[PDB]
């Protein structure tokens, strides 16, 4: 295991509300600037059982398809709850079939422990999946009362010293927002090199600037330093 | 001219009168009149509207002491002004511009007025000018004079 | 620890006197506010907003929508009668000869100048360049609207300069009654004769004087730089009238205690014997904000008023005449 | 009449605000025409118990929410923070219908703020109740004991209940620290108590079918509403608008704004809905409030003459002779090239005053004569007599005391 | 001696006990302690209050 930093990333968009140049302070569920995150090596298996404790903030660096996988649930044993979320070139498969589990996430897909009565599917078409850059990849999840959004934004970066979350504002918009009452607290991956940045989430005032065009430049998190406290 | 002392009695007057026409306006009760709301209505259904007719009433009272205070400030800062004024100008000449009237001052004469103070400064004022040749000094069979 | 100043230690003797020797001629520089912005607020329209049943039933509500208009209206007569009362005490405008020879000094940068279209002094080009959706169009749909002042620009600065005309080639007389012509050697030597200073001082030492003065105008026009703590006392009036107007955009987002924030979305989510206890709440809470900003008006009125008072009694003392008040 | 007199004096006086009213109605709503199906909701014959509750999320629909109306007799519509009558405008985002068999006249512990013992350990609601409460009574379905067993009622727990939280429990309640293993020994059994029924019971006893859905009122596309028209949407005419639930005035023009795919809505500095999408093909408007004013009316007097001259502030002469100033749109004087002493101001510094026919006049003000005086190297200008004036100063010294009675004045007798 | 002096002091003391003491009066209320009213009365109304 390793751990490393969160400068100014895992900011998202809280409501969907336009505004032009404005400073807006919301009590959402972000993430904690300058946070410990655990990175884990799933060249090699690393299959943890990471807790999903009000959140997460899921990253990924890889290729091609390294990693396409990330199955939820809580008591995943025989009669739980999921969300199977692949991320093949037709579309999603989001279900949130109680199913067999088996203790082996490994992936084409193989795992296919069980099939029965379900509650909910999704076939959505808009998936969620220059060379050098190969790819900066994050996925912020969150359980509500009501449906299970998910945040995410592909943006290229550049090649550096060994893999760790990069310097630069990103805010991150909404892909999907599948009604769901699942009471997962848990968390697995799935894939057949990895970044595996798995961040917690919590409580906190976040003051975040919007420009002009609609998007997020900066935010500060009102809880680092007496300055930001200030600010 | 007499308008400075005119303006504090209007504005006192108009103060009192909206204050007890805000006594004929219901601040969101079925009329502006207790005792009907108290006859015909039972206690706990009449409790709301005349909780809001004497909150609405205690605002409107507050915001007259308020205004009341500020007007008072006012005038406190005024009657100093005036103070200043008659002990400066009165008793004794002041070398001031425009303090004890318009041009030179040489005497300054108190009169009562109501809520107020009327003076009378007395200024000197030249008139009947003429133009001439000037000189910073003359010239001696070589010393220098300078006016005195 | 706070550092009180130097020290200093007189030597006191029974005979011994300190006579100086030499003049240094320094131009200090004073800020007073003198006007503000005056506002006008709209009771139908910032209570109520496209929300028609609203009026109706804040009609019902006291004459709070008169007694409020009619503070802010005699407040921007007050701010509007401050800059008579100051910039305006000579009736006839005075003009600047042609030819500039007032004695050996330098009056070129407190007259104005008529190279410019705006007919100002280079000293006050440099002021008027320091203190300064747009915020302003979207307090204006609001209610909150910015009055324009009486006299413009052209006419403060044509009095300013009806002020300092007067000043140069008269001496006080033109404060007290008729502009008297009296050279500036003469009046120099005159308002020196007036601090105790013998006139036999500045005739002698008059060039000394002359580039004395200039000096002084000059590191004046350093001391007005790009430094932006020196228009401080103008810059917080503004501020203050900012940070006010925007504090009274923000509080029609605030449930002052009902279901909602909208005039328009409690009436038609809830039925009128329901409706009159949630949109009454709402309207409390906005007269009663805008009761805090009209008596927070009236403080700063008050304030502004006594800081107007004192410029004219600046202008009137120092400006018009000789002041042998110290400091 | 803003003033109350009959006679006005010499001055400017605010009196009203220029406004444009609306000319029309928009309603445009969301092109759907499928119907909420209630076969799978309360209008059925399989009901659920508190034990498994059913809810079942809805997608958009059409279901005008006047349609129980003809319900069983006793249909109770105690809606906490929403009205009855009112649910045929709304456009909610998600429903959330829920059904359960709770008996007895504990029926008003399922609305808030009540603390029983079935909204203790057998339900509960968050204190918003954005929906309403539809209960009526469940006799000539109920009356067979056959149901007592399918109607099951949960026990006490060791800690209370969450809202929107399903309570399906099978174990053993443990008391204490003592744990009964299974067996139901001293105060320790299964949270499995069957209601008890009888044909011919009381009226107090008789069950009651509750249902609670609630709904979601904020920013999130609507799906379902109730079925009403669609009109024409137009760019340059202040008119009404209903866009999904937001009700107000102003004009709708085009906007050049950058709506990101999932933002709907759009707020200014002061939190007020500037720009909105419609619900029908995207396209991005601009809520713009009407063109709006203010007037003021110059007057020379009531008993001097009986002309006035509107001055509405903050206009261009090209949103209402005519002057246009730097403070509004003078209409009703005439501008002269002349220049005489401020009796009326206006702003800008273009006062008003009534000289002569005798007609209302605007002129820029005189700031005085202009005197030029002669400077020269040695002239001086020494005065030769004297002119003794006496002016006078008018100056308050104080101000009539005054004192209130709170027992008379905020109270009467 | 000093009256203008004690008179700003007892303006000050006597606006921080008005304003300390205006706590223990009911605004039109059941009661004033905070916790009976949010507890002993009833949840819904105690919002109200
Ligand atoms: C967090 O990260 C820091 C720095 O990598 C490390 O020293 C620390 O052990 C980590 N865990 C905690 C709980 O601070
Ligand atoms: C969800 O799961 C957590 C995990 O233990 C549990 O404590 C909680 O009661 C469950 N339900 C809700 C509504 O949070
Ligand atoms: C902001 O929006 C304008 C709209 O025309 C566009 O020209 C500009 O490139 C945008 N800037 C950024 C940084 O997105
Ligand atoms: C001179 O000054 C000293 C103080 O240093 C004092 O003691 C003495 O009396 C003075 N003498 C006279 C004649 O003033
Ligand atoms: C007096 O001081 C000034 C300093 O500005 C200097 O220029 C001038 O020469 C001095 N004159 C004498 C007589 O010391
Ligand atoms: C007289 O004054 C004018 C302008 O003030 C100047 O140009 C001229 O040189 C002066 N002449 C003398 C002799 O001082
Ligand atoms: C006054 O000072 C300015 C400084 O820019 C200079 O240009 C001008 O020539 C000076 N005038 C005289 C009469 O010395
Ligand atoms: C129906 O509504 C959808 C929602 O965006 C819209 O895209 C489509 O154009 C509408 N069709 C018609 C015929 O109004
Ligand atoms: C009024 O309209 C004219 C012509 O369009 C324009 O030149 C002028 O700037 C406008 N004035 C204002 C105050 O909008
Ligand atoms: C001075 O003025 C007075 C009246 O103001 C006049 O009677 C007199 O003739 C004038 N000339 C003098 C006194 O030389």
């Amino acid at each position: 295991p390793a751990y490393t930093n969160s400068f100014t990333r895992g900011v998202y968009y809280p409501d969907k509300v336009f505004r032009s140049s404005v400073l807006h302070s919301t009590q959402d569920l972000f993430l904690p600037f300058f946070s410990n995150v655990t990175w884990f090596h799933v060249i090699r298996f690393d299959n943890p059982v990471l807790p999903f404790n009000d959140g997460v903030y899921f990253a990924s660096i890889e290729k091609s398809n390294i990693i396409r996988g990330w199955i939820f649930g809580t008591t995943l044993d025989s009669k739980t709850q999921s969300l199977l979320i692949v991320n093949n070139a037709t579309n999603v498969v989001i279900k949130v079939c109680e199913f067999q589990f088996c203790n082996d996430p490994f992936l084409e897909f193989r795992v296919y422990s069980s099939a029965n009565n379900c509650t909910f599917e999704y076939v959505s078409q808009p998936f969620l999946m220059q060379g050098n850059f190969k790819n900066l990849r994050e996925f912020v999840f969150k359980n509500i009362d009501g449906y299970f959004k998910i945040y995410s934004k592909h943006t290229p970066i550049i090649v550096r010293e060994p893999e760790d979350l990069p310097q630069g504002f990103s805010a991150l918009e909404p892909l999907v927002d599948l009604p769901i009452g699942i009471n997962i607290t848990r968390f697995q991956t799935l894939l057949a090199a990895a970044a595996y940045y798995v961040g917690y989430l919590q409580p906190r005032t976040f003051l975040l600037k919007y420009n002009e065009n609609g998007t997020i430049t900066d935010a500060v998190d009102c809880a680092l330093d007496p300055l930001s406290e200030t600010k | 001219a007499l308008g400075k002392l005119q303006d504090v009695v209007n504005h006192n007057a108009q103060a009192l009168n909206t204050l007890v026409k805000q006594l004929s306006s219901k601040f969101g009760a079925i009329s502006s009149v207790l005792n009907d709301i108290f006859s015909r209505l039972d206690p706990p259904e009449a409790e709301v509207q005349i909780d809001r007719l004497i909150t609405g009433r205690l605002q409107s009272l507050q915001t007259y002491v308020t205004q009341q205070l500020i007007r008072a400030a006012e005038i406190r800062a005024s009657a100093n002004l005036a103070a200043t004024k008659m002990s400066e100008c009165v008793l004794g000449q002041s070398k001031r511009v425009d303090f004890c009237g318009k041009g030179y001052h040489l005497m300054s004469f108190p009169q009562s007025a109501p809520h107020g103070v009327v003076f009378l400064h007395v200024t000197y004022v030249p008139a009947q000018e003429k133009n001439f040749t000037t000189a910073p000094a003359i010239c001696h069979d070589g010393k220098a004079h300078f006016p005195r | 620890t706070m550092s009180l100043g130097a020290e200093n230690s007189v030597a006191y003797s029974n005979n011994s006197i300190a006579i100086p020797t030499n003049f240094t001629i320094s131009v200090t520089t004073e800020i007073l506010p003198v006007s503000m912005t005056k506002t006008s607020v709209d009771c139908t329209m910032y209570i109520c907003g496209d929300s028609t049943e609203c009026s109706n039933l804040l009609l019902q509500y006291g004459s709070f929508c008169t007694q409020l208009k009619r503070a802010l209206t005699g407040i921007a007569v007050e701010q509007d009668k401050n800059t008579q009362e100051v910039f305006a005490q000579v009736k006839q405008i005075y003009k600047t000869p042609p030819i500039k020879y007032f004695g050996g000094f330098n009056f070129s940068q407190i007259l104005p100048d008529p190279s410019k279209p705006s007919k100002r002094s280079p000293i006050e080009d440099l002021l008027f360049n320091k203190v300064t959706r747009d915020l302003i169009c979207a307090q204006k749909f609001k209610g909150l609207t910015v009055l324009p002042p009486l006299l413009t620009d052209e006419m403060i600065a044509q009095y300013t300069s009806a002020l300092l005309a007067g000043t140069i080639t008269s001496g006080w007389t033109f404060g007290a009654g008729p502009a008297l012509q009296i050279p500036f050697p003469m009046q120099m030597a005159y308002r020196f004769n007036g601090i105790g200073v013998t006139q036999n001082v500045l005739y002698e030492n008059q060039k000394l004087i002359a580039n004395q003065f200039n000096s002084a105008i000059g590191k004046i026009q350093d001391s007005l730089s790009s430094t932006p703590s020196a228009l401080g006392k103008l810059q917080d009036v503004v501020n203050h009238n900012a940070q006010a107007l925007n504090t009274l955009v923000k509080q029609l987002s605030s449930k002052f205690g009902a279901i909602s924030s909208v005039l328009n979305d409690i009436f038609s989510r809830l039925d009128p014997p329901e409706a009159e206890v949630q949109i009454d709440r709402l309207i409390t809470g906005r007269l009663q904000s805008l009761q805090t900003y009209v008596t927070q008006q009236l403080i700063r009125a008050a304030e502004i008023r006594a800081s107007a008072n004192l410029a004219a009694t600046k202008m009137s003392e120092c400006v018009l005449g000789q002041s042998k008040r110290v400091d | 009449c803003t003033l109350k007199s009959f006679t006005v004096e010499k001055g400017i006086y605010q009196t009203s605000n220029f406004r444009v009213q609306p000319t029309e109605s928009i309603v445009r709503f969301p092109n759907i025409t499928n119907l909420c199906p209630f076969d799978e909701v309360f209008n059925a014959t399989r009901f659920a118990s508190v034990y498994a509750w059913n809810r079942k999320r809805i997608s958009n629909c059409v279901a005008d929410y006047s349609v129980l109306y003809n319900l069983a007799p006793f249909f109770t519509f105690k809606c906490y923070g929403v009205s009855p009558t009112k649910l045929n405008d709304l456009c909610f985002t998600n429903v959330y219908a829920d059904s359960f068999v709770i008996r007895g006249d504990e029926v008003r512990q399922i609305a808030p703020g009540q603390t029983g013992n079935i909204a203790d350990y057998n339900y509960k609601l968050p204190d918003d109740f954005t929906g309403c409460v539809i209960a009526w009574n469940s006799n000539k379905l109920d009356s067979k004991v056959s149901g007592n067993y399918n109607y099951l009622y949960r026990l006490f727990r060791k800690s209370n209940l969450k809202p929107f939280e399903r309570d399906i429990s099978t174990e053993i309640y443990q008391a204490g620290n003592k744990p009964c293993n299974g067996v139901a020994g001293f105060n320790c059994y299964f949270p499995l108590r069957s209601y008890s029924f009888r044909p011919t019971y009381g009226v107090g006893h008789q069950p009651y079918r509750v249902v609670v859905l609630s709904f979601e009122l904020l920013h999130a596309p609507a799906t379902v509403c109730g079925p009403k028209k669609s009109t024409n949407l137009v760019k340059n005419k202040c008119v009404n608008f209903n866009f999904n639930g937001l009700k107000g005035t102003g004009v709708l023009t085009e906007s050049n704004k950058k709506f990101l795919p999932f933002q709907q809505f759009g707020r200014d500095i002061a939190d007020t809905t500037d720009a909105v999408r419609d619900p029908q093909t995207l396209e991005i408007l601009d809520i713009t409030p009407c063109s709006f004013g203010g007037v003021s009316v110059i007057t020379p007097g009531t008993n001097t003459s009986n002309q006035v001259a509107v001055l509405y502030q903050g206009v261009n002469c090209t949103e209402v002779n005519v002057f246009q100033t730097r403070a509004g749109c003078l209409i009703g004087a005439e501008y002269v090239n002349n220049s005489y002493e401020c009796d009326i101001p206006i702003g800008a510094g273009i006062c008003a005053s009534y000289q002569t026919s005798q007609s209302i006049i605007a002129y820029t003000m005189s700031l005085g004569a202009e005197n030029s005086v002669a400077y020269s190297n040695n002239s001086i200008a020494i005065p030769t007599n004297f002119t003794i004036s006496v002016t006078t100063e008018i100056l308050p010294v104080s101000m009539t005391k005054t004192s209130v009675d709170c027992t008379m004045y905020i109270c009467g007798d």
